[PDB]
């Protein structure tokens, strides 16, 4: 998160960080006590297995994330479309071995319904441990920030991205930059709140650079997705 | 099967159009079928009833037909999208 402030404590308790070999290296978001949303790209090749995978909730400072401490993820599904060139579908389900505990720390995101009716430049906000500055280190503290939904015309313009943005994606930023996801906060949550509940709008997934002017962030388009990760919940078992 | 729009008024489709569920009938035991019909297992959260498509479906999720008979059923399968301040 370039241009954010530190999280609170239980504003984004559906946040987890992922680490294989004891580092961050992804945001997810929590949906169901088992079922995490992240991106496909997070868990390509190879990091397919789940053996690699622990996630940590509930906790906003890396360094008290704890060897031993996190939970085995214990299941990696990427989409069947997830193109790994253009980006295109860039969504994956973890789930965990042991289900999590709810409490005022951790709890999960409302998975979006069609119908939405989101404003063209909806206000959201995205966190995570990504650099606060392009090429900079993983953040200690989890970061968030307010950014608006850009629309896919703007988004898709020949001074932005360029007929890059599909139906299955999402930009957000501002085009004059300085606020934005950056690495580290892949697979991470983009989150509006309607209707007093917070939904899972996007999951942070590409774009060119952090937090420079006409290169926003582009999100996995949750919406779009939403029947593809109900069926996979229904299938295991 | 699906929820639609913020209010999570649950639908179904033709067999080209959606038509909402009436809440004529309905508990918080036919409430646990289209939940996990939709894949979230063992979770359950409320499954009140709200105000009114012009087509209804009135009564497990195939056990209904066109009716009409006041409140729609809005279900939440679980207790999510709330934070610190509220
Ligand atoms: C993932 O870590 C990631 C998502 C989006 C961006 C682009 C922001 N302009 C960078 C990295």
């Amino acid at each position: 998160i370039v241009g954010g402030e530190s999280a609170l404590p239980g504003a984004w308790p559906w946040q987890v960080s992922l680490h294989v070999q004891n580092v961050h290296v992804c945001g997810g978001s929590i949906i169901t006590p088992e079922w995490i949303v992240t991106a496909a790209h997070c868990v390509e090749k190879p990091l397919n297995n789940p053996w690699h995978w622990t996630a940590f909730a509930g906790i906003l400072r890396q360094s008290f994330m704890f060897y031993g401490a996190g939970y085995q993820v214990e299941k990696v599904i990427s989409h069947p479309n997830y193109d790994s060139k253009t980006k295109n579908n860039d969504i994956a389900l973890m789930k965990l071995q042991k289900p999590l505990t709810f409490n005022d720390l951790v709890k999960p995101v409302c998975l979006p319904n069609p119908g939405m009716m989101l404003q063209p430049e909806q206000l959201c906000w995205i966190s995570g441990w990504g650099a606060t500055e392009e090429k900079g280190k993983t953040s200690e503290v989890l970061n968030a920030a307010k950014v608006l939904l850009i629309e896919t015309q703007r988004c898709n313009s020949r001074y932005v991205y360029d007929n890059l943005i599909t139906p299955a994606m999402i930009c957000a930023g501002f085009l004059q930059g300085n606020v934005d996801s950056c690495q580290g906060d892949s697979g991470g949550p983009l989150v509006t709140s309607k209707n007093n509940i917070w939904w899972l709008i996007g999951d942070t997934s590409w774009g060119s650079g952090c937090a420079k002017a006409y290169r926003p962030g582009v999100y996995g388009n949750v919406m779009v997705f939403t029947d593809w990760i109900y069926r996979q919940m229904r299938a295991d078992g | 099967v699906r929820l639609y729009g913020p209010n999570f008024i649950l639908q179904v489709y033709s067999s080209k159009s959606w038509h909402p569920v009436c809440q004529d009938d309905w508990n918080e035991n036919y409430g646990r079928a289209a939940c996990r019909d939709m894949g979230y297992k063992n979770n359950f959260y409320s499954s009140q009833g709200i105000v009114d498509s012009t087509s209804f479906m009135k009564l497990i999720y195939k056990k209904l037909y066109a009716c009409s008979s006041k409140a729609v059923v809005s279900l939440r399968c679980i207790a999510c999208g709330v934070n610190l301040n509220d």
